[PDB]
């Protein structure tokens, strides 16, 4: 009975070096995932001060993306987001809209069915296997544009340190469908704007919301990679402490065991000796 | 360790002084005095040690006291057997302990 | 006109009677930025703020003189108190300048917006300096570049972007000092 | 390495393979601390990698080949070759082979001056190290 | 080790049902009824087949775990669910208007 | 706390105390169960913040210094200006010299009536809501 | 506890061949062809350490 | 695993604080002197808890 508590002593402690190493390794690539997540964040700002933020748009269509991990030891990352993923679905919902749920990563379609088994639609993963380009987002973002909505969702959790990950939810509106609509207040805040392109102010915030779309959903899947490996780094320090008790508390019963089987192997050799002697 | 505590009690009892003693490895004298015990025929105790430990390690540790004359002080080596604290000889010995001063690497 | 008050404000206040008590409100990307567009001031003179952007790159954030911008209908230029503006830009060269010294940018495409407070955001996707450029793949470019066009329309669009910028890419590389 | 010990220690060993042991035990006790880490390859971590592949060089260096013993200055030199970095240009993999491209290839005057001396000199350590450059490791 | 981030959803139904049930078995007694407080509950057989079943199928899932603590029926649930409900608005507001004034 | 029973001496102890300690008991539980809900820092609810700290404040309450046995109405009256309000001020540090203040600045009387009545009764709660409102708490 | 997929794929040739090697050490025995269903193999030497 | 400059400017006060404790800890033994060459330093109780 002592050589079972001997192997899970083992199994524990492979388990919990295991779990170091994980810790180790998701730290140093959240470290160089902050290389790209800090310049990203810069493209981001324009647009939203040139078509500025409108989460709450009344859109008789929708698509809305939750950014999730490919990988699974993440911590109560894509289940926080799919709680905020429905908590935005029964928000901005007002009459009926018609909503397309996407997923980027393989931890959105294991939910997103088990909340929105109908309306999902599409299934982005593999994403964060190489690295997350801007190509990659753009032909993400050209397949939700084969879907012709009057809004985006996207969401992401944003990486602030390497223990915040808000929540966020970013909008895009399609371009003279709802987003010059919800720019004109009696005139236009758009109307300032001299535009010098070749073609029609239409077709410029045609271009200009693909590009929106393109630039949001690209920081989108680097805040979220940053804040996947920066959760982490956590979850696999919880789960070092948790393998570290379990550790000890496994030495102490084993000692326990060793001194009872040194005492009841003596005590066997004593009473087979005094019906001798 | 009993030659080595009377030395210090003569400096103790009859020079009245403050007097170090220097029990290395106060297992070996458990380890000792088990085996003293198992040759005399005696059937041994918790993990395999002498059924007198607690007696014949208080017969030791009693005597390194402070007396109206001095005092005698002991800094005694501890050994732990199987890395367990728990073990009788060193769970024994840590009874009678007032400071440990552990030298790491 | 503006038939849905959207904004984060009023999402906060509506997002608290459809959800669950215990989620925070989302953040939105307002919150994640700092200078806005119809707010007064930023400019101070002479200098104005030039947010000079990439996907994956902040080539600058500082302050500029005079921005000279590849536009689709020819090279402007932004000084300080410009018009409101949102400029596709051709493939051509962005010059930043602060004084006497110019980097010379070419960028690829993309946009630019002078916004009402005197910010300028070019918004390019690749912005390569001049010196990293090779003249010799953009000869045969523009030699191979010119010939294969088939019955494809895509083609044709992919071959003349191909075109236009390969051959402003010789004309800012070959007139350099 | 890490339960194996010497009471009597560093009193009773070969000056010159002391001068070298020093830097290798501690190289492989960190060795040690990130073993089991190498597992992560192209989980790279770009600090614990050159300290893994070091521990690597170091471990296939102490491997020996069964009643062939050796006397301690070419020990001390294959340590010395090794600790040093003469063997990073060395493929991993053939270390074991990359010995017999030090001893016979150093010139059999090193050896003997090591010997006689019983220590590594300023001299020596100018000379074998300026030999430990003509050696023909096996790399790719 | 993992925590209950890790799991399948099924599982975490398991996890849920199986502290729920766990909760369930637990029972006052009207012999620790002097050193507990809560009176003990005599639950007769075709009440906790029922209850259990009811548990099993899924009927409580939007119960809480700690509403099946200590309770006889699973009526008894309901009821506790009823009440740490309606506290988890009561949690102040007895300022004066006391029996602890200096007169009366 | 959780482990340790004593039943036999329950329904046998000061009915002052028995009053104030039922609550206590309960609120030391609560504080358990959201100290094991909380194995780390990171998800904040302010509805078990509450009882996280009431429960930090009543275990800076109950924590006493050597050789220095209170009587049992100077137990009930600390643990009465624990469990109800009168120490939510005092952040989790000041707790034993709030304890001592209750303790120092409370009329002496109140103690008199409360061990030979033996529980309290309402004009003896009532100057306990009274005298306690009037002493200075030191962490403010 | 992974999933072999974080092994830089020189682990994961050494974990395919070994693989190999654990299945290519098993050999049916001609007084084993009762128990399983299989007729049983005699192995040379020379054939062994080529195939190995 | 995040920076020795990562973090707080308080807890660097601390980390700059034990340093010099766990320094402060160590002292030359007048037995030693035959071979490390500096002399003993006895040091008195008062000294140490003010020092401290």
């Amino acid at each position: 009975s002592n050589q079972a508590v001997k192997q899970r002593i083992r199994a524990i402690k492979n388990i919990g070096k295991i779990t170091k190493a994980m810790k180790m390794v998701a730290a140093s690539k959240m470290k160089n995932a902050q290389i790209a997540v800090e310049q990203s964040r810069g493209l981001v700002d324009p647009f939203v001060r040139l078509f500025g933020d409108f989460p709450a748009v009344n859109s008789n269509k929708s698509v809305v993306v939750a950014v999730t991990s490919d990988k699974g030891l993440c911590g109560g990352l894509n289940s926080n987001i799919t709680k905020y993923t429905r908590a935005t679905l029964a928000t901005t919902e007002s009459e009926g809209k018609d909503v397309v749920v996407v997923s980027i990563g393989d931890k959105g379609r294991s939910q997103l069915t088990r909340i929105e088994s109908q309306r999902y639609q599409l299934a982005i993963a593999d994403t964060y296997k190489v690295r997350v380009t801007f190509g990659q987002a753009s032909l993400i973002v050209e397949e939700l544009i084969k879907h012709n909505p009057q809004s985006y969702q996207i969401l992401f959790n944003k990486f602030r340190s390497a223990i915040s990950f808000k929540p966020t939810v970013a909008t895009i509106l399609s371009p003279d469908l709802l987003e010059k609509q919800l720019e004109d207040v009696t005139g236009n805040s758009l109307d300032a704007y001299d535009i010098e392109a070749s073609h029609e102010r239409s077709d410029v915030l045609r271009d200009l919301t693909e590009f929106h779309l393109g630039v949001t959903l690209y920081n989108a899947m680097l805040e979220n990679n940053c804040s996947e490996h920066a959760s982490r780094m956590s979850a696999m320090e919880n789960s070092t402490k948790s393998a570290g008790e379990m550790l000890g508390k496994l030495t102490l019963d084993y000692n326990r065991k060793r001194q009872a089987t040194i005492t009841t192997e003596l005590i066997e050799i004593i009473a087979g000796a005094s019906a001798l002697m | 360790a009993l030659t080595g505590l009377t030395v210090a009690e003569y400096f103790r009892d009859i020079e009245g002084q403050d007097v170090l003693l220097f029990v290395d490895n106060i297992f070996r004298f458990t380890q000792a005095n088990s085996e003293v015990s198992a040759l005399l025929g005696r059937i041994p105790s918790a993990v395999g040690y002498q059924p007198t430990l607690a007696t014949d390690l208080g017969g030791l540790q009693e005597r390194i006291t402070t007396t109206t004359k001095g005092s005698i002080t002991s800094v005694q080596a501890v050994y732990v057997p199987a890395d367990d604290l728990t073990d009788p000889a060193p769970a024994t010995t840590f009874a009678h302990l007032d400071a440990t001063t552990v030298l790491s690497r | 006109e503006a038939a849905a008050p959207a904004g984060p404000k009023e999402f906060t206040e509506v997002w608290n009677k459809k959800a669950p008590s215990t989620l925070i409100v989302p953040e939105f990307p307002s919150n994640y930025t700092a200078v806005k567009a119809v707010g007064e001031g930023q400019v101070h003179g002479d200098a104005f703020p030039v947010n000079f952007y990439t996907p994956h790159s902040i080539l600058s954030q500082a302050q500029k003189d005079t921005v000279v911008l590849p536009g689709v209908d020819g090279y402007f230029g932004v000084k300080a108190s410009h018009v409101p503006t949102i400029a596709q830009l051709k493939p051509g060269v962005v010059e930043l300048h602060s004084g006497a010294e110019s980097e010379k940018f070419f960028v690829s495409g993309g946009f630019a917006f002078v916004h009402p407070n005197g910010v300028t955001d070019i918004c390019v996707l690749e912005a390569a300096t001049l010196d990293q450029v090779d003249p010799a793949a953009v000869k045969s470019a523009l030699a191979a570049a010119s010939a294969a066009q088939p019955t494809d329309e895509f083609e044709q669009a992919a071959n003349r972007a191909a075109i236009e910028l390969y051959s402003a890419l010789e004309s800012a590389v070959e007139a350099k000092a | 390495v890490g339960l194996s010990v010497s009471r009597v220690g560093s009193a009773a060993q070969f000056p010159g393979m002391k001068q070298v042991a020093g830097t290798l035990k501690l190289e492989l006790a960190q060795y040690r601390e990130v073993a089991a880490f190498a597992q992560f390859g192209s989980d790279l971590d770009a600090a614990t990698q050159y300290v893994l592949e070091r521990g690597a060089r170091l471990t296939e260096m102490l491997k020996q080949k069964q009643f062939a013993p050796i006397p301690i200055e070419r020990q001390t030199v294959a340590v010395y070759a090794a600790t040093k970095g003469f063997l990073d240009k060395v493929r991993v993999q053939d270390i074991v082979a990359a010995e017999e491209a030090v001893i016979s290839q150093v010139n059999p005057a090193v050896f003997k001056i090591l010997k006689a001396n019983g220590k590594i000199t300023p001299a020596l350590d100018a000379h074998l190290k300026a030999e430990l450059r003509k050696v023909k490791l096996p790399g790719a | 080790i993992l925590g209950m981030d890790e799991l399948s959803e099924e599982d975490k139904l398991t996890v849920a049902r199986a502290r729920k049930i766990q909760r369930f078995l637990s029972q006052p007694f009207q012999v620790a009824e002097v050193f507990t407080g809560t009176p003990g509950k005599y639950v007769d057989l075709a009440d906790t087949i029922s209850g259990f079943q009811g548990v099993l199928t899924g009927k409580y899932d939007d119960l809480p775990e700690m509403a099946f603590y200590m309770v006889g029926d699973i009526k008894e649930v309901k009821e506790k669910a009823d009440k740490m409900a309606k506290d988890i608005a009561s949690r102040k507001e007895a300022d004066n208007k006391k029996v602890s004034e200096e007169l009366k």
